[PDB]
């Protein structure tokens, strides 16, 4: 048995951190966001 | 807009001149109709002023 001094549970707080490597684009779920333009065969106002 | 852009690459002044000198005739015949319909003359415009 080894009794060791630890940090009291009430003087620390677990905080969830979300780590990201880059900011997702506007049309993140779209494989081809350029197909709204390539399929505008009548024009756009 | 890429199709319309292509034609302006492939165009000469002669083709554009007739396009717009034809519009000028078309609009002036529609204004001549409106002038005749509503009697637009200096007397009629001055009476409105």
């Amino acid at each position: 048995i080894k009794t060791a001094p630890v940090v009291p549970p009430t003087e620390q707080r677990d905080m969830v951190q979300e780590e990201r490597v880059g900011t997702p684009v506007k049309n993140a779920g779209n494989a081809n966001p350029a197909a709204d333009s390539d399929n505008a065969t009548e024009g756009v106002v | 807009g890429r199709r319309l852009a292509a034609m302006f690459y492939y165009t000469n002044a002669d083709k554009m001149l007739s396009l717009t000198f034809g519009l000028a005739g078309q609009l002036r015949a529609a204004a001549d109709t409106t002038v005749a319909k509503f009697q637009i003359c200096p007397h009629t415009i001055a009476r409105a002023q």
